RNA sequence: AUCUGGUUGAUCCUGCCAGUAGUCAUAUGCUUGUCUCAAAGAUUAAGCCAUGCAUGUCUAAGUAUAAGCAAUUUAUACAGUGAAACUGCGAAUGGCUCAUUAAAUCAGUUAUCGUUUAUUUGAUAGUUACAUGGUAUAACUGUGGUAAUUCU
RNA sequence: AUGGUAGGAUAGUGGCCUACCAUGGUUUCAACGGGUAACGGGGAAUAAGGGUUCGAUUCCGGAGAGGGAGCCUGAGAAACGGCUACCACAUCCAAGGAAGGCAGCAGGCGCGCAAAUUACCCAAUCCUAAUUCAGGGAGGUAGUGACAAUAAAUAACGAUA
């Protein structure tokens, strides 16, 4: 190469995205936007692959130009704009609004979300600063920069954002036995509680989650978002409730629904 | 069939690696140098056709040159160069004193009127 | 002994580009395939829409006969149809002409021919004609 | 070694050439007119030998004793060929068939004049 | 792929006597010469000379007490044309 | 030996069967039919 | 540039070209379960190739490991499917015990004729791939279909087919318009 | 390399299509209803040059075409029919031997067969293959293929050399076949180029004696070459001794 | 998870040769009916290329007096579309081939408290005639040049 | 050459380079040199197990656009469907001059045991732009194609004897 590449090949792709393999040659290459290009989701295959709405890659196109698709409420008319985890999808027209969290099998689920709940979005914070005139400044996970915050947050706390004047309504402390997704990695899915969290020198922190069923992981601490306190979190989990299954007793509950 | 170049005094012919900004030479692509020979500007028998400007009009009158004369095609656009070309004030309006042309067309004669700018 | 019965599977309501998408399904017996023009106007009457509004396409007739599976749409109104179509099947219903235009090979031969001159060219016109008057 | 003109030359050939023979030339653009060198004592007779196999669906028989032209090269002579089979043998004499053996490949040998580069006959 | 060279009448005694009804072939990628085997043919009426050829392998083995030689490549094409198609008369070949 | 061009198919011993009908054939050729010939079990047998 | 389409082989030749018994024992097969080659036996032992080999390298683990549980019954699911095992014998140890003749009579071309839709195998076979008789809805051509359980109580002639009804082929109708004619005049 | 693509290259710069080149064209066809001026039409027709054939219709069988599709100088030989020898004559000079062929009417095994058995056991260079018929068929191009694939298999009985017929009545067939017969060098003979043959364009007569003059014959020298003192043979005339 | 013929008058060994099976690994021979799928100038010449094509792009929203079209219904500054041209952007992606390269490339794993980053996304700037300065040029008109260039 | 300082330069650390100093660095645990018909890896073939032999090629990363070098523009190039010169090929010329790099898609010559059509199209997959719309030999379709791979016609019944 000798610049910024511009295609993506359809084997190359992330897996979590599940493209069909011969339908074509190429995959989506997401734009440059919020998130990062492996862990993220432009619109078209949420579109087209997730929601059926459309059937070609112009029909989604055609979607995106009418001002229907608003991500974070905001209209995006590009189609492979990476809307990534967390953020709100507004489809006006179907007046009904989607949130983007993960199955819990490593992909993005659908999720239908009321008019109330789809009015703000929980980012966990990645590095507080002190910018330019001596400002404080939060960047949470998804690029945004929210200027002047409450003086107790640290890095790793999740703050609640209204998406209207993208202040900051509330924040939650990074302590141990609090409800934590798990961002990303093989262990991809999971809610749970911190048992405690491991600190490590100089390469890399590990943290223990229980989930409710009394299941210990540790991922590390790039893949830790925070939802809140036990039993009651900010957002409203899919189905499935953020638990994974072993492989026997999935299919014991696939043959459990059978009744004809 | 090679100009003369401004600059290169020599009665031979030069090579040059041209530019941008300069006669003789349009760049393709963008920044763009080609090594292109070009004719020096003093004049010797080479010259199959050189090329004159009148500065002071002499007294025997020419046919082509003296008797018959264009005009401007284009009037001015912007609205101070329409006050500059007429003399107006700074509260004289531009609207007014703008040049149409008339074009005819089967049996409607329309006229145009340059869209002012600044 | 033919009965042509047209039942519509896994309809949803798209009210982004108002239509509803649908799967047909057709049951045919001792029948060689029913057309795209009679079940789309059999359509038209039971979605309640005109016949110019709705469209099918993708039929694969099923092995051994009888049966076809295709995918059909029905838009609300005839402006949609001739906004969200793909120009093809616009063509393929008489709602849209075909535009008789050259092939590849000659469009990108004179692409590459009017690359060739600068400006407009017909002052080059007028030099080549004082040129072969010479 | 020895050749004057090399090949892909416009030349100008002149024939010494009877008179009484100027009768049965044609039109060199109506008819071919093929002009072919011969090697040093190609005129000149000798014994020779050829080749002989049969052709197919041939079943007519031949003896070793009528008039049969062959065409060699571009020279074609009427001949009455002796036929034998090529073993080979230590003092160099053969069996004389009486006519054409109809299996195997026979020989064919003949007083003719030489050609010195193997052509097909 | 070869040109062929002359004709070889070698005779090979030991334990059994072959006619050896062999052609001297000169290839083509590299100029050396090697000896080639031509098979099932009875008079060899088929490779004439200076006929453009095909060599292949050929894994016999030669031997000791009747100095029978080492030729290591046999003919699957003569002038384009298989040699197994010329032996069953099923095709033909141009003679050039 | 050489063929007649009229080979275009668009617009002497009995036929020997193949495919299946082959594989029954030799199936009762050896087991439905078995040939007692010396207390052994002769494929091809000539006069004797 | 394309995700290549897979592809593998499903027959396997076997080690030694001629011997007299393996010879006999693939003739009586192909005689009496009407095959036509010896490859329609080859895949056979293939598969039983490969489900013994899945089958042995489950079974030299530990038991009860969720692993050997969820491949086993997995596996010995999909072969009471199909009908080759028996549903008395449903243990792994009886799935490594299984030959050729137990995937070989559950064919299309068996099942019509064990099932009095046919005179012979071969008659089964010309039944099949005339396009005569159907699986339920579906009609086949093809003799090798492997009948599930379900499928078993479903199979007979096709409604296209002259024998489930409808007008009769083509050389009845044809024969049928010579004696029309032939009365005609 | 260097010596291999020098060699290659001085062979083939015996065919310079500017001045100094020579390709001779025999077309024969194999059936008694086909006329190989339709053939000879068929084929420069890709080359469009109205004139060359406006010449070449009137009264005239032997022609000098120049080419300058693909720079290169041409001689087509025609044959008459009414003599076995004469098409034996025009293939065993000519360095590529066309072969005609019908779509309609199959081969003769009386006259065609032993045309190609003739002409094949007396030596042929590098040979095309082609149909003209072949819209005289019916006019739906999978019932054509079928026709092709049925002169491909009898064409290969014979010249296994070469897999495809070729057909006129495609224009870009056409510019294949037009191109073959420009760029490829022919294989050699071997009888015929190691004594050199002329091939003539125009006789005439020098008077010496009474009894015996002087042929005058220009053309063009192709083989090893001619010495003066060698003789030289004519075809249906004899040997000669040359001035 | 297998062997088998060949040394000797006969035997047991050592030992190779030959037989055997696969190659989603190449070439060729004979033959060729169907349905799906599908490699395809890598090996030698990273040798030489005729010709045609493969990179251009315009929105309600930078610049329109095309002496272009349509006239048409508010539009005497323009206002519809729009060839050309200026300007902004891309052409640094894709495609091909495997010649060089043996701690080189690369694989997994770190680091940038050692750096640059068009674009996207989010923040960011009361401090320095204003009813809004100036100048070139292209496109266009006209005159030219040469056998010839995307020349001017 | 290895290291110390100080500077230059770079987008930046760095013998990367220059000055002034020390005499060091690697190596029988295979350095240095030579060969590779050697792009590396994911993988392929064949194997009870252990292995053995290939991997130019559908994906990731590298290098190159006949061989070297140099550089303008731009965020990004030492770019080659950009320029400049040299070396080797080689085109038109009216003899003065002027343009060239198909290891892109077809196609041609040569070479070899060895490998297709100078077709149709943006309708899919996606990419570029001022951006619905235009462009895309990227790609898709079709033709040649026994490289391979899967399923399987060439007959099945009666009655007589
Ligand atoms: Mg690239
Ligand atoms: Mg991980
Ligand atoms: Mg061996
Ligand atoms: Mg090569
Ligand atoms: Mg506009
Ligand atoms: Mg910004
Ligand atoms: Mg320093
Ligand atoms: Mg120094
Ligand atoms: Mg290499
Ligand atoms: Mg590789
Ligand atoms: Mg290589
Ligand atoms: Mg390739
Ligand atoms: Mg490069
Ligand atoms: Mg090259
Ligand atoms: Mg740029
Ligand atoms: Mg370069
Ligand atoms: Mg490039
Ligand atoms: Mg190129
Ligand atoms: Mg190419
Ligand atoms: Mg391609
Ligand atoms: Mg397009
Ligand atoms: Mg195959």
């Amino acid at each position: 190469a000798r610049g910024p590449k511009k295609h993506l090949k359809r084997l190359a792709a992330p897996h979590h995205w599940l493209l069909d393999k011969l339908s074509g040659c190429y995959a989506p290459r997401p734009s440059a936007g919020p998130h990062k290009l492996r862990e993220s989701l432009p619109l078209i295959v949420f579109l087209r692959n997730r929601l059926k709405y459309a059937l070609n890659g112009r029909e989604v196109k055609a979607i995106l130009m009418q001002r229907h698709v608003k991500v974070d409420g905001k209209v995006r008319t590009d189609t492979t704009y990476p809307a990534g985890f967390m953020d709100v999808i507004t489809l006006d027209a179907t007046n009904e609004n989607f949130r983007l969290v993960y199955d819990v099998k490593g992909r993005f689920a659908v999720h239908r979300i009321t008019d109330e709940e789809a009015s703000y979005k929980l980012g966990k914070v990645k590095k507080v600063q002190l910018g330019k005139k001596g400002v404080p400044y939060v960047v949470t996970h998804d690029g945004r920069t929210i200027r002047y915050p409450d003086p107790n947050i640290k890095v790793n706390d999740t703050v609640k954002i209204d998406l209207a004047s993208g202040k900051i309504t509330d924040f939650i402390k990074f302590d141990a036995g609090k409800l934590v997704y798990v961002t990303g990695g093989r262990n991809l899915g999971r809610i749970g509680t911190i048992v405690h969290k491991e600190r490590h020198d100089g390469g890399f922190d590990l943290v223990h989650i229980k989930d409710s069923l009394d299941n210990t992981f540790v991922t590390r601490l790039n893949n830790v978002f925070v939802i809140g306190e036990q039993g009651k979190p900010y957002i409203s989990l899919p189905k499935g409730k953020g638990i994974k299954l072993s492989i026997a007793e999935e299919r014991d509950r696939r043959r459990a629904q059978q009744g004809l | 069939g090679f100009p003369m170049k401004q600059g290169v005094l020599l009665p031979t012919r030069i090579k040059l690696l041209l530019t941008k900004n300069v006669s003789c030479y349009r760049p393709r692509r963008d920044g763009e140098r080609k090594r292109k020979s070009v004719r020096g500007a003093i004049v010797g028998p080479d010259l199959a056709v050189l090329a004159l400007v009148i500065v002071k009009k002499g007294e025997q009158e020419l046919e082509g040159l003296t008797d018959t004369t264009v005009p401007k095609r284009l009037g001015p656009k912007r609205a101070n160069n329409i006050r500059k070309f007429f003399g107006l004030s700074k509260e004289d309006d531009v609207r007014d004193f703008v040049i149409r042309r008339e074009v005819t067309k089967g049996e409607k004669t329309y006229t145009k009127a340059p869209k002012i700018q600044r | 002994s033919d009965a042509v019965t047209i039942r519509t599977r896994k309809v949803i309501s798209n009210p982004l580009l108002a239509r509803k998408q649908f799967v047909v399904d057709v049951l045919h017996p001792n029948r060689a395939n029913v057309s795209k023009d009679e079940l789309r106007e059999k359509l038209a009457e039971v979605y309640k829409a005109e016949k110019d509004a709705v469209s099918v396409f993708g039929f694969r007739t099923q092995f051994g006969g009888g049966k076809s599976v295709g995918f059909g749409l029905v838009y609300n109104s005839v402006a949609e149809a001739k906004k969200f179509e793909p120009t093809y099947r616009l063509v393929r219903y008489g709602l849209a002409e075909k535009v008789e235009k050259a092939s590849r090979q000659q469009r990108k031969q004179k692409k590459n021919r009017d690359k060739k001159i600068f400006g407009t060219g017909k002052r080059l016109a007028k030099k080549v004609a004082r040129r072969n008057a010479d | 070694n020895e050749a004057q003109a090399i090949a892909g030359d416009r030349i100008r050939m002149f024939i010494r050439f009877p008179k009484f023979l100027l009768e049965k030339i044609q039109d060199p653009k109506q008819l071919l007119f093929a002009v072919y060198g011969l090697l040093l004592h190609e005129h000149k007779n000798a014994v020779v030998n050829f080749s002989l196999q049969r052709w197919e669906q041939y079943d007519k028989p031949v003896p070793s004793q009528e008039p049969i032209v062959v065409q060699y090269g571009v020279r074609r002579y009427t001949i009455q060929p002796l036929f034998s089979q090529g073993s080979n043998s230590p003092n160099n004499v053969h069996k004389y068939e009486r006519f054409l053996h109809p299996d195997t490949v026979s020989v064919a040998t003949c007083i003719a004049p030489v050609d010195f580069t193997q052509s097909p006959a | 792929k070869g040109i062929v060279l002359e004709k070889l009448g070698i005779e090979s005694k030991q334990p059994n006597s072959a006619i050896r009804k062999c052609v001297r072939v000169q290839l083509i990628k590299n100029g050396k010469k090697v000896t080639a085997f031509v098979p099932n043919d009875g008079c060899l009426n088929f490779v004439d000379e200076n006929d453009e050829v095909l060599l292949a392998g050929f894994g016999r083995k030669g031997k000791a007490k009747g100095d029978i030689p080492g030729v290591r490549f046999k003919v699957v094409k003569v002038s384009g044309v298989s040699l197994l198609a010329l032996w069953k008369e099923k095709k033909e070949k141009p003679r050039s | 030996m050489a063929k007649v061009h009229g080979s275009l198919a668009r617009a002497e011993k009995p036929k020997k069967p193949k495919g299946r009908a082959y594989k029954r054939l030799l199936y009762t050729r050896r087991f439905v039919n078995v040939t007692l010939v010396n207390g052994k079990r002769r494929m091809n047998p000539g006069p004797s | 540039p394309r995700a290549p389409r897979t592809y593998s082989k499903t027959y396997s030749t076997p080690k030694r070209p001629y011997e007299s018994s393996r010879l006999d024992a693939e003739l009586k097969l192909a005689g009496e379960f009407g095959l036509k080659n010896k490859k329609e036996i080859y895949r056979i032992s293939f598969q039983l190739s490969k489900i013994r080999r899945a089958a042995r390298d489950l079974l030299t683990r530990d038991e009860k490991d969720p692993k050997r549980l969820f491949e086993g019954n997995a596996l010995i699911r999909r072969l009471v499917r199909v009908g080759v095992l028996s549903e008395d014998k449903k243990k792994l140890d009886y799935v490594l015990a299984l030959k050729v003749e137990d995937f070989l009579e559950r064919r299309l071309q068996t099942q019509v004729y064990k099932l009095g839709l046919a005179k012979s195998v071969h008659h089964a076979r010309v039944l099949i791939t005339q396009r005569h008789i159907a699986v339920g809805k579906q009609i086949v051509n093809i003799p090798s279909f492997m009948v599930r359980l379900d499928s078993e109580k479903h199979i007979d002639f096709a409604p296209t087919s002259p024998f489930g009804g409808a007008r009769p082929g083509r050389v009845a109708r044809r024969n049928a318009a010579r004696k029309a004619e032939a009365s005609g005049e | 390399r260097a010596q291999r693509i020098l060699d290659s290259i001085e062979n083939r710069k015996l065919f310079e299509g500017k001045n100094g080149a020579a390709k001779i064209i025999t077309i024969v066809p194999l059936v008694n209803d086909l006329d190989p001026l339709d053939i000879l039409y068929k084929l420069l027709k890709c080359a469009d040059d109205e004139g060359i054939m406006v010449q070449e219709v009137d009264s005239k069988r032997i022609f000098n075409v120049h080419i300058k599709k693909f720079k290169s100088n041409l001689k087509i030989i025609i044959p008459d029919m009414t003599n076995f020898l004469n098409i034996l004559d025009c293939a065993k000079v000519a360095d590529f031997v066309v072969f005609g062929l019908s779509g309609v009417q199959e081969v003769d095994e009386e006259f065609g067969e032993q045309i190609i058995r003739a002409l094949e056991l007396q030596g042929i260079a590098s040979y095309i293959g082609v149909i003209s018929n072949l819209s005289a068929v019916h006019e739906k191009e999978k019932f054509q293929l079928d026709v092709k694939q049925s002169l491909e298999s009898y064409f290969k009985h014979f010249f296994p050399s070469e897999e495809r017929v070729y057909n006129l009545e495609k224009n870009s067939d056409a510019l294949n076949v037009l191109r073959t017969l420009c760029q490829r060098l022919p294989r050699s003979i071997n009888w015929r180029d190691n004594r050199g043959y002329v091939v003539a364009d125009f006789v005439d007569f020098v008077e010496t004696s009474p009894d015996s003059g002087d042929l005058v014959i220009e053309g063009t020298v192709r083989g090893i070459g001619f010495n003066a003192n060698r003789l030289v043979h004519i075809p249906d005339f004899g040997d000669f001794q040359l001035n």
